[PDB]
RNA sequence: CCCCACUAUGCUUAGCCCUAAACCUCAACAGUUAAAUCAACAAAACUGCUCGCCAGAACACUACGAGCCACAGCUUAAAACUCAAA
RNA sequence: AAUAGGUUUGGUCCUAGCCUUUCUAUUAGCUCUUAGUAAGAUUACACAUGCAAGCAUCCCCGUUCCAGUGAGUUCACCCUCUAAAUCACCACGAUCAAAAGGGACAAGCAUCAAGCACGCAGCAAUGCAGCUCAAAACGCUUAGCCUAGCCACACCCCCACGGGAAACAGCAGUGAUUAACCUUUAGCAAUAAACGAAAGUUUAACUAAGCUAUACUAACCCCAGGGUUGGUCAAUUUCGUGCCAGCCACCGCGGUCACAC
């Protein structure tokens, strides 16, 4: 009603970024084999706008679709990068992270 | 999944609506008729037996039309299957007319006008229908008064019919398993369906027209 | 193998079933080129009666008449079926008797 | 026997025991745990077996994971609205997080018997046709109705040969 | 049946249906029987017509369905 | 399929064997074949008697004024069995046929008097 | 019908008994001929054991057996084989008792492949491309596509 | 096959070729020695995980195609005919 | 492949393939009593003849449906949007549903491994250099499908201005072709469709009949045949033949005692 995109919310990683304010998102679901009922990744490229480029590669980004398609291939745009490479913030925290490791302590501010 | 286009469909398409537009045949050439064998000489298509003998007496519109100063405009034109069925006057005041140039006795064309069914004038004027026919008849001008003299019958009439048998039986089982009490008969609104007749003029600017495929 | 070269590879692919001299058919209509005799192989020793017959597909094999005694000739109309012949290798035909030119093993 | 470790997962009576059904809103699911430590011991659990379970009851809901990026395990969903809700399924069992996000972004046992006797009403008793959407193909299977002609002759006086001839 | 570029038989060339006859009096009653009939079943037709108004109206802005999106948006704050 | 034109009609769908004819009411399209696809089924119609003496009529009233209120037409047929249940007015061909019927009756038993009359 | 069929079956029935007694004589002399062989083939090694007869028979080959003929049939110069396509049956059975009457074999034979009524087909066209015959249509027509495949 | 003589070759430098019964015929990682030890033989039997490969014999370390400093080459690698076994 | 069986060897075990026993559908041969029901060209080759679309007071509408076929073949499903159409009508919304947009969707071959312009941005000018693909792009071959049914085609050139050229893939029927073979019936009485204000008219749709062991159901005083008979696998008397003639699904039989011809 609100858009003719059929994927409205898709979480991806950024795999390559050649194209002008256009960023190419890898999404991977889990698809059932019929016979061996085991859950698969099926992946997909889907083309996201990045008006401001500050999307980089291998970082987790969270896309909105368009109202129409903006182009032949850009459906969807950048609602906000999740995690970035290199540079998360624990959300439970709201602390820097790398890894498995604080590099800023919690305790700090209490 | 990329459709290979199929471009002679659209040219051809183009090119038919075309020719459509400037072969189109005139209302002389479709609505001629043959008065000994009764046919359209266009398609070869006989008449009904019906009308066969209003072929033969009654004229066209415009053959009455076309003898008049400016194909008699704000003249009341009536029609011989309107006066044998309805007392009323029923009849048409005309103010436009497009006359079909290509026929010699200029005895063909369109027509629009106001009707005036069984006494009910219309607020606007829409187009003709049943031009073609041989149904017309023009009244004359100093009977104009007396051929439109109309005084309008009491129009009451039933207002409310019963439901049929079974649906009032179930509208009288939802009442009373909501609780409702009521002795009331339910009963249709009918005074809101107002039943025309069948000959009554229909819409001919939303009516098609035969095709040019001489036979 | 495991799940994930499972997953990968896929359903098995069965083979397609190759088709036989009749084509995947019942039988054939041929005609009659020429009726000679073949040895079995060992360790059977016998004259069998064969015929190379041009079949309606085009082709051109060698059928099995059995039974005892024939009169089958050049220009003659056979129906082949199917049906190995074990003694001889390479004859895969079998004509019917009781089918066109060729007739019914006559009794005794 | 069968392949892998704990093979009863692969089965569709373990992956319809799941009792999470998401609601419209959720679209997408992120669980981000640890592959080693005690604490998020629970959520390795709950992507070994709860899992398959929720993606095969919400087949169009995504669900991405990702290892070892923060120190500690946690579930995210993002509504369609969009709202993101962050779970903390850190120094919990499986069973815990499987019973948590059941309340705060699951249907109850109310809201799924309606979905199951709106079902009910698209098969009706009295229609008749193919086994395979109808109880019954004709109404000569009704004890009392005409039989078949195939099974039981009709008579001759209820068949329109005889009655040609009859009339001529 | 046939199309519209199938040519005509040649046995119905010369074939006119003639309208059969008429009853004066069964014809008028017959009539007005129609006349009633379609009277009576345009009104059941425009009740049959408002029922299915109001059951779509009363389903998207219902006041039983305005009331439970609210219970709906309540317990999920 | 998509058809040019056309509309919805509640009629009835032939069914059965030979000599033993079921019809089954459905809602279908106008262009569609009478026993081909159909968007519901709202009842069933069996004309030949059974052991009790009478005919099975099976309608769904419910789904019956609901495909009446979206556009949906009806067959003179299916016009009858509504009015003989008292759904619909009695359609006037029934009323016109019973009229029929009996000046012919009546004007049978002229004849058969005046023979026993007359003769 | 059915009356009908009984009787073309009961009529073929009865011509097939007759082609196969015309046979048996065939056959009867054509089985006595091998089995007078037979018979004269094994007195040589009379009275003795199978076994004997074996050495004595894988030897005896390599003396009296010549190389083996081909299978495949060899032309021959002199042979015309003919295919005789006619519009009525009366008039081809009028050209096959013209061939009935061919007294010449010692210098070329005549040979009828096939004979029937109609026009020329792909049948006849088949048969002329395996006996290396000549189609002769009397009164009848061939479609361009018969002349081309021809 | 035995004796004698001698060459390419084996060696160095610089390029190529890219094969082996390249076989400890027993994949990499982690782990166990309990239970039914385990067809046989050989170098006891198993578990988890992953990659690679294989589904009668022969045709076939072939043919075609592609690729390669390889032009009597290497790699990859079918089918038809045939047997009822190997 | 199953409750399995037979067959490798001098012999045993293991592995493995072939076959057997089960159930259907064509066709062939020999044979065949009736009744009722269902189903019913081999072939997108060519077609004599006849019928298959009319209605109606002239306009319109309809003949774009049904019926048919299976050549080709990821247009069939969901969402979004939104025409035509029905609900008498303006309006309303519902229903139905195309085009357009997004997504999903056959099999085999990788000895088809690279495609070759397949992308983005921007009001525009125009700029950047991309896009798909070993999770199978591109390509080749095969095939109607996911069956209350749907898709596609409608002599051919995908299309149909145009051209070839003169069309049964409508019913019945024919020729050719194939192992493959239904009547050149009747009636609009029921249902469906079309037209009409309507009574009504029309319809090779359909209905009711015809032919045919293809199949199911039932029956019969008279009326039974076909194929087997070494083992697997139920069941052979006596002659004749003499590795000949012949036989078998597999293993195998027959060389003067043949339960195998
Ligand atoms: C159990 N049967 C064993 C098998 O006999 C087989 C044997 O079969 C042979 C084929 O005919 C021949 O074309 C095949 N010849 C080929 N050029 N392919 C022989 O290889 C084959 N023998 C075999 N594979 N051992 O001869 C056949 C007639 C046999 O009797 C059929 O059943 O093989 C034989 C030895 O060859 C043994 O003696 C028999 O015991
Ligand atoms: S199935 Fe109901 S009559 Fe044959
Ligand atoms: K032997
Ligand atoms: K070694
Ligand atoms: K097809
Ligand atoms: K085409
Ligand atoms: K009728
Ligand atoms: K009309
Ligand atoms: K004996
Ligand atoms: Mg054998
Ligand atoms: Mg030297
Ligand atoms: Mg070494
Ligand atoms: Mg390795
Ligand atoms: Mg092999
Ligand atoms: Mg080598
Ligand atoms: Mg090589
Ligand atoms: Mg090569
Ligand atoms: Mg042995
Ligand atoms: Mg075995
Ligand atoms: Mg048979
Ligand atoms: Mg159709
Ligand atoms: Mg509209
Ligand atoms: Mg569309
Ligand atoms: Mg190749
Ligand atoms: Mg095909
Ligand atoms: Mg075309
Ligand atoms: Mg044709
Ligand atoms: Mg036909
Ligand atoms: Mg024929
Ligand atoms: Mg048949
Ligand atoms: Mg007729
Ligand atoms: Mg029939
Ligand atoms: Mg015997």
């Amino acid at each position: 009603v609100r858009s003719s995109v059929h994927a409205r919310w898709i979480v991806g990683k950024v795999i390559g970024t050649k194209m002008q304010k256009t960023a190419k998102v890898r999404v991977t679901r889990l698809v059932l084999d019929p016979y061996l009922l085991k859950y698969f990744n099926k992946r997909k490229t889907y083309f996201a706008h990045d008006a401001l480029q500050q999307c980089t590669v291998g970082d987790i980004v969270l896309l909105r679709a368009l109202p129409v398609p903006r182009a032949k291939h850009v459906k969807h745009e950048l609602a906000e990068i999740v995690f970035k490479v290199g540079k998360v913030i624990d959300p439970v925290t709201g602390k820097p992270c790398a890894g498995t490791t604080y590099l800023e302590s919690p305790l700090s501010s209490e | 999944k990329k459709v290979r286009p199929r471009l002679i469909a659209e040219l051809a398409r183009r090119v038919r609506a075309l020719r459509e537009q400037l072969n189109r045949p005139r209302d002389s050439q479709l609505y001629a008729v043959d008065y000994e064998t009764l046919t359209r000489p266009f398609s070869g298509r006989r008449l009904p037996v019906r009308a066969w003998a209003d072929v033969r007496r009654e004229s066209r519109l415009l053959q009455l039309l076309g003898r008049l100063p400016l194909f008699g405009l704000g003249r009341l034109v009536t029609r011989k299957s309107w006066l044998w069925q309805h007392d009323e006057p029923c009849y048409w005041r005309l103010t436009r007319v497009r006359p079909d140039y290509t026929a010699q006795n200029l005895d063909h064309g369109k027509a629009w006008g106001i009707l005036t069914f069984k006494g009910k004038t219309e607020s606007e004027a829409r187009e003709i229908e049943h031009v073609m026919y041989h149904d017309w008849r023009l009244v004359p001008k100093h009977e104009e008064e007396a051929f439109t003299a109309f005084t309008p019958a009491p129009e009451d009439s039933l207002a409310s019919v019963p439901y049929p048998p079974l649906l009032r039986a179930m509208i009288i089982a939802e009442r009373q398993k909501n609780g409702d009490t009521s002795t009331e008969e339910p009963m249709l609104n009918v005074q809101r369906i107002r039943m025309e007749p069948w000959d009554y003029p229909a819409k001919q600017e939303d009516k098609g027209r035969a095709k040019g495929t001489p036979v | 193998a495991t799940l994930n070269q499972m997953h990968r590879l896929g359903p098995p692919k069965r083979p397609p079933r190759k088709l036989g001299p009749t084509e995947g058919r019942p039988q054939l209509k041929g005609v009659v080129l020429c009726t000679f005799t073949r040895k079995p192989k060992k360790p059977n020793s016998a004259n069998r009666k064969c015929c190379r017959v041009r079949l309606s597909t085009g082709r051109e094999a060698v059928c099995f008449i059995p039974g005892e005694g024939h009169t089958l000739q050049e220009h003659q109309i056979v129906l082949v079926e199917g049906g190995r012949t074990q003694d001889l290798p390479g004859v895969k035909l079998t004509v019917v008797r009781g089918k066109y030119d060729c007739g019914h093993v006559q009794k005794k | 026997p069968m392949k892998g470790r704990f093979p009863i997962r692969r089965t569709l009576q373990y992956l319809s025991q799941g009792n999470v059904v998401f609601k419209d809103s959720v679209k997408v699911m992120t669980v981000n745990y640890n592959t080693h430590g005690e604490l998020g011991e629970g959520a390795r659990k709950f992507v070994f077996f709860n899992i398959p379970q929720i993606q095969y009851k919400n087949p169009w809901v995504q669900i991405m994971m990702f290892k070892n990026m923060t120190p500690s395990p946690f579930l995210r969903f993002y509504l369609d609205s969009g709202e993101q809700v962050l779970v903390d399924v850190e120094t919990k069992s499986n069973k815990e997080i499987m019973e948590h996000i059941r309340k705060i972004l699951g249907k109850n046992e109310e809201t799924l018997r309606e979905e199951e006797e709106e079902k009910k009403q698209l098969s009706h008793p009295a229609n008749f046709g193919p086994r395979k959407y109808c109880l019954r193909e004709c109404i000569c299977e009704v004890e009392g109705q005409v039989p078949c002609p195939s099974l039981v002759p009709l008579p001759k006086e209820m068949r329109g040969k005889y009655k040609a001839a009859l009339k001529a | 049946r046939k199309t519209r570029h199938d040519p005509l038989a040649k046995s119905k060339i010369e074939r006119v249906n003639m309208p059969p006859a008429v009853d004066p009096a069964e014809f008028f009653v017959l009539m007005e029987r129609y006349q009633h009939y379609r009277q009576t079943v345009r009104a059941l037709r425009m009740e049959f017509v408002s029922e299915v108004q109001r059951k779509v109206h009363e389903a998207r802005a219902g006041v039983l369905a305005e009331r439970k999106a609210l219970k709906d948006a309540a317990e999920h704050r | 399929k998509a058809y040019r034109g056309g509309h919805l009609t509640i009629r009835l769908a032939l069914g059965g064997c030979t000599n033993r004819p079921f019809y089954r009411i459905v809602a279908a399209h106008n262009k569609c074949p009478r026993d081909g696809r159909f968007v519901e089924q709202l009842g069933s119609y069996d004309p030949l008697p059974n052991s009790h003496g009478e005919k099975l009529v099976a309608l769904n009233l419910d789904r019956i004024r609901h495909w009446i209120g979206c556009g949906a037409h009806l067959s003179k047929p299916m016009e009858k069995l509504l009015g003989l249940a008292g759904f619909f007015p009695l359609h006037p061909m029934m009323i016109t046929n019973a009229e029929r019927l009996r000046r012919k009756r009546a004007r049978e038993v002229l004849l058969a008097s005046q023979k026993t009359d007359a003769e | 019908e059915p009356r009908a069929r009984e009787v073309v079956d009961w009529r073929k029935y009865e011509q097939e008994q007759e082609k196969g007694q015309e046979d048996l004589k065939i056959i009867e002399e054509k089985r006595k001929e091998h089995k007078e062989a037979h018979q004269k083939a094994r007195e040589k090694y009379g009275h003795l054991l199978w076994k004997k007869r074996s050495i004595l028979r894988f030897l005896e080959r390599k003396e009296q057996i010549p190389l083996k003929p081909k299978e495949k049939r060899e032309r021959d110069s002199n042979v015309l084989s003919v295919i005789i396509k006619g519009d009525v049956d009366g008039s081809v059975e009028a050209i096959l008792n013209i061939i009935d009457t061919y007294d010449a074999s010692h210098e070329c034979e005549l040979e009828l492949v096939h004979f029937g009524v109609g026009d020329v087909s792909a049948n006849d066209v088949n048969l002329a491309e395996t006996f290396d015959g000549v189609i002769y249509g009397f009164n009848v027509n061939a479609g361009n596509v018969i002349q081309q495949s021809a």
